[PDB]
RNA sequence: ACGGGGAAUCAGGGUUCGAUUCCGGAGAGGGAGCCUGAGAAACGGCUACCACAUCCAAGGAAGGCAGCAGGCGCGCAAAUUACCCACUCCCGACCCGGGGAGGUAGUGACGAAAAAUAACAAUACAGGACUCUUUCGAGGCCCUGUAAUUGGAAUGAGUCCACUUUAAAUCCUUUAACGAGGAUCCAUUGGAGGGCAAGUCUGGUGCCAGCAGCCGCGGUAAUUCCAGCUCCAAUAGCGUAUAUUAAAGUUGCUGCAGUUAAAAAGCUCGUAGUUGGAUCU
């Protein structure tokens, strides 16, 4: 007996097909425009993308007055709207079903971080996040897969400690300054 | 610049004689501010001495930003040493602990099991 | 196996109890006494879990070790000491009674009582005997043994019991009409007045009880606790006064307070 | 069925040092380079959709 | 035709049961007969001594030696003939040295040319034959 | 010998239906066989029918429109609640949109969607669209 | 074959697994019999026999790790003879003692989560085109790549302080110092005939050595061995063996077949079994 948890999950599910062109073409364009590291990053948002489709099926198949399909519903629809996936004008069930892969990945921080102007580059993006130059709200962001809500979205900053936003140079600046 | 002070979760435990509240740090640029000066920032902010004050499980905040702890604040330094576990006690030195290892023990246990009598004392 | 067990796993201890996972394997096993393992919460529970006046076991035994809890009037240091349902739990130090009381959602909340009603109790009367040259005695939900009481007092009756002296200061008999809780099953914790009761001879009698709020549920009769003469309770309730909320309305609710607090 | 060549050819093969090149990238850039490569400009393709590694 | 009545889910369960003995891995993996033929006793790998190198003749169509050899199971004192895969990978087995030997691919059957041959070598001497075929680790001394 | 009268009178309608023929004659007739015809018709699937009274049991000239694709017959009766209608639609419907399964439910003989809005289960005796 | 909660897989139906931390049972080398006690047929209690085994001065005495570590053995197959009662609880006469329960570290690529191995500018180069004349050309006005081109910026891996952590501690987090141009601080594992993504490029061998799950490749121009180069697949992971699930509508209840591909008994009767016409508001 121990105090421990054994619970955890995987977070994606590999292709049945390993090589099937199309799909090979597909991630790698998906990976090119967002600055994904690897193919499991894809399958990734591609699992939650369909754990979301597979619950809002399930949610459809029930008696539209069915007080779960109402609760339960309502909660998805809040929570895509929340991330930002969903429009908030589009707040129906079967407006699950029409969600792309990049209706999520442009949620990620990394992409909203190039896209807020404060990298030239998706790749700039993530290795501004990954060096610990961005910040969301108060909190310094170290993660590019962190999913920027609606009401985070406003709150993306440059940092205070960072050489880009808090003015202490870094230790290039300051080992180059040194010798002139 | 300075270090900021906060008590989130206060409440009197009239039962245990002490004050007791979570711990707020603010310093944006140091390293994780030591307890025996956070012990008398308190001691400051509550009006007291600060030999009654025991703060304990600090963590800082990924970033930096803030730390958070819990505190105590007992009525009378008779009361702390009442109330405290004994490692916070020690971490004072209001308190000291054997000099003796688990295994000393128990196979000094084990051996006085083997006597009878007065001679249990002669073996250690 | 052989004799009784003395243990209690964390994951195997009353969901009520609302413990976690991670912080160890054992959970508290309450003692023996006045209530069952599973319908009780432990003097542990409520001084560290809920009232949060100690952090660790070892704070709650500093605390009981004092005498500052009495639970029904008599100083308990027992840290597993089985409270359950109508006990009053007063410390004199800080000046605060409680009664353990069952929330809708079937959890022990901490309801704070006046010091004028923490002098008494609800016991529902669980047998009636004549023993001993001819007197009744009366059994209650919490095993306290009166005897001589009220002729008129039958089994699912409930008496208000005086907790300095132990005797009945008056009764409510179970009927129609009459305020109740349920302490077990699906309903727990709701609170409503009794409409009607179905008979099984050979096996449970199940009543039912429709809310203040005009829900109808159902229950075994021994689930059932009459609280009150007509819908007017002897006993102070909580917060919610026993109208359980769908998920749909207790989220609304939820939402709006949000909105309107911050 | 003898077994006396065994080691035969690999033993016979004239040995070729592997040559020095610059690493190879890793992890995200190496990507970044499959994705220039095979979707930002047709400098590669004839129309006749040629494969990566065609030596005519 | 099959029966469909209410009542008839004994029946039907019952044909279902003596139906799936004519089922070749059914019947395979729920007899015992294969698994205590299996010179591997059920195992995946099987650590062995080598008694001899041989040389099988690939089947008809193909013309080649393949390096196996004899090795006699610790489990069981069974005597297999495993496969040495690669080329000038005999050359690193020596006679009566321990050799951990795995199946083939194919559960029990033969694989291309090797005709009866059901076992590869997949390590001799505590030492994977990868490992020294590309010269990573040498022959304990 | 004969069994499952229902069976025999929709495999007539089916097979009427796919040689284009404007009429079936259905016999025997019976009551579940009148109810099913009936859940038919309310759907526009068969049209009107005549029962012909012969003096041991009944015969049924159905008049065909074809607007019939297929009229099955569910044996045994196997009885479906609430929660597995929507995994019998599946199996036997072609579309969410059309098609309708037949259960004899206690309140009558009825469609599964007359069945949902009257929140009860049965036993499926066919289906048709 | 300990049972169940449950796990893997799964369109629907199902198939397989469940020694394994929770509940219930059983046992303490194998049997058997008991004492004590509220509770044991208890084994970190006793009494025998059976097996094995320890000390002996040979008279006797003493055993039970399927507890925690650690050995041996077995095997394809599994970690420290570590620290602590600080947490969780338990026991006691007990606020105070004890607990290899339990907690904490060690070993750990069982698995699961996040996640580096570069980013950006100028320089020209193979460079394009809704930039323009008139296809011819100017190509800092809209982006890739030669890079042993140039340039500064950024940062953590690492080393090392001070806190913080915690029962001492470690780790994570925090702070400072040093820490990146082959940023040599150098990513691998399998493949490149088809299935199945990626070379009929070069050298070697010549039905040999070998490759090859399958089909097949190899007998002097090998797209398949052995190599070099290049290329693609996943990526801090990837290959292999075995078992198993889907694929398998190749076990078919959903949902298979039975003239000739495997298959209706030679033929009837017949009990159980399965199935059974209309009809009652």
């Amino acid at each position: 007996p121990v105090a421990r948890s054994w619970v955890c999950r995987k977070t994606y599910v590999t292709p049945r097909r390993p090589f099937e062109k199309s799909r090979l073409d597909q991630e790698l364009k998906l990976i090119g425009e967002y600055g994904l590291r690897n193919k499991r990053e894809v399958w990734r948002v591609k699992f939650t993308l369909a754990k979301i489709r597979k619950a809002a099926r399930e949610l459809l198949t029930l008696d539209e007055k069915d007080p779960r399909r109402l609760f339960e519903g309502n909660a998805l629809l809040r929570r895509l709207v929340r991330i930002g996936v969903l429009d908030e004008g589009k707040m129906k069930l079967d407006y699950i079903l029409g969600l792309k892969i990049e209706d999520f990945l442009e949620r990620r921080l990394q992409t909203q971080v190039f896209k807020l102007g404060l990298a030239k580059s998706i790749h700039h993006a993530r290795v501004l996040i990954r060096q610990r130059h961005i910040r969301v709200r108060k909190q310094v962001v170290n993660i590019p897969s962190f999913i920027v809500r609606l009401d985070s979205q406003k709150h993306i900053d440059f940092s205070l400690r960072s050489p880009y936003g808090g003015g202490r140079p870094g230790r290039v600046k300051r080992k180059n300054a040194k010798k002139g | 610049d300075t270090v900021t002070i906060r008590t989130r979760k206060f409440m009197t435990n009239r039962l245990l004689q002490r004050k007791q509240m979570v711990i707020d740090v603010l310093h944006p640029g140091k390293a994780t501010v030591p307890k025996t000066e956070i012990r008398e920032k308190l001691a400051k902010m509550y009006k007291t001495t600060p030999d009654v004050i025991f703060v304990f499980g600090f963590r800082t905040h990924f970033g930096g930003g803030k730390t958070t702890g819990f505190g105590m604040i007992y009525d009378s330094l008779d009361y702390a040493k009442k109330n405290e576990p004994k490692h916070r006690l020690a971490r004072h030195g209001l308190y000291e602990k054997k000099k003796t290892s688990r295994k000393q023990r128990k196979e000094r246990k084990n051996r006085m099991k083997k006597v009878r009598g007065t001679a249990k004392a002669n073996v250690g | 196996a052989r004799g009784p067990k003395k243990h209690l796993k964390r994951v195997a201890a009353p969901k009520h109890w609302m413990l976690d996972k991670l912080t160890g394997v054992f959970a508290p096993r309450p003692s023996t006494g006045p209530h069952k393992l599973r319908e009780c919460l432990p003097l542990i529970i409520f001084l560290r879990n809920r009232l949060k006046y100690a952090l660790t076991g070892d704070e709650v035994k500093k605390i009981c070790m004092q005498r500052f809890i009495k639970i029904d009037g008599k100083v308990r240091t027992d840290i597993t000491y089985p409270a359950g349902f109508m006990d009053v739990i007063s410390i004199d130090k800080t000046g605060e009674n409680f009664r353990l009381i069952y929330d809708t959602k079937g959890r022990f909340a901490v309801h704070r009582i006046t010091p004028e009603e923490a002098k008494y109790k609800l016991c529902k009367v669980r047998k009636i005997f004549v023993g001993t040259k001819g007197i009744p005695h009366l059994v209650t939900h919490d095993a306290r043994t009166i005897r001589y009481p009220d002729p008129l007092i039958k089994v699912n009756d409930t008496i208000q019991i005086d907790l300095e002296t132990g005797k009945i200061t008056d009764f409510i008999k179970f009927d129609t009409g009459n305020l109740c809780m349920v302490t077990g099953g699906a309903n727990l914790g709701r609170i409503g007045v009794i409409t009607n009761r179905e008979r099984h001879p050979g096996s449970f009698d199940v009543v039912h009880v429709k809310d203040a709020n005009g829900n109808s549920f159902a229950t075994r009769l021994s689930n059932i606790f009459v609280i009150g003469k007509g819908n007017k309770p002897w006993i102070s309730l909580p917060r919610g006064k026993g109208i359980r909320l769908t998920i749909a309305e207790e989220r609304d609710k939820r939402l709006a307070a949000k909105q309107s607090s911050g | 069925g003898s077994l006396a060549r065994a080691g035969k050819v690999r033993g016979q093969t004239p040995k070729v040092a592997k040559q020095e090149k610059k690493k190879k990238k890793t992890g995200r850039a190496k990507r970044r380079m499959q994705y220039n490569r095979r979707f930002v400009n047709v400098v590669p393709t004839f129309g006749k959709k040629k494969g990566p590694n065609a030596n005519s | 035709g099959k029966c469909r009545g209410l009542r008839t889910a004994r029946k039907l369960r019952s044909h279902r049961r003596d139906q799936k003995w004519h089922d070749k891995q059914y019947k395979k993996a729920h007899l015992g007969t294969a698994l205590k033929a299996n010179p591997f006793g059920g195992a995946s790998h099987a650590k062995g001594i080598v008694l001899e190198k041989v040389g099988v003749e690939a089947k008809q169509p193909n013309s080649a030696i393949r390096k196996c050899v004899r090795v006699q199971l610790i489990k069981n004192g069974k005597k297999i003939t495993a496969f040495v895969p690669n080329d000038g990978c005999l050359n690193f087995i020596e006679e009566n040295d321990e050799v951990l030997v795995a199946g083939f691919g194919r559960k029990g059957h033969a694989v291309g040319d090797i005709p009866g041959v059901r076992f590869k070598v997949v390590k001799v001497a505590n030492v994977s034959l990868l490992a020294l075929y590309k010269g990573k680790k040498e022959r304990p001394r | 010998v004969r069994m499952n009268v229902l069976a025999d009178a929709l495999k007539s309608i089916n097979n009427a239906e796919k040689r284009g023929k404007r009429q079936v004659l259905i016999r025997p007739c019976s009551k579940v066989i009148v109810r099913f015809l009936t859940v038919m018709m309310k759907h526009g699937y068969i049209g009107e029918f005549e029962i012909i009274d012969d003096h041991r049991a009944g015969k049924i000239v159905v008049n065909l429109t074809g607007r019939l694709n297929k009229c099955g017959v569910i044996s045994p009766r196997f009885d479906v609640q609430l929660k597995d209608l929507e995994k019998w639609q599946n199996n036997l419907l072609p579309s969410r949109q059309f098609g309708f399964i037949v259960l004899t439910t206690s309140a009558g003989i009825m469609d599964h969607e007359e069945a949902r809005r009257k929140h009860t289960g049965g036993k499926i005796l066919g289906f048709f669209f």
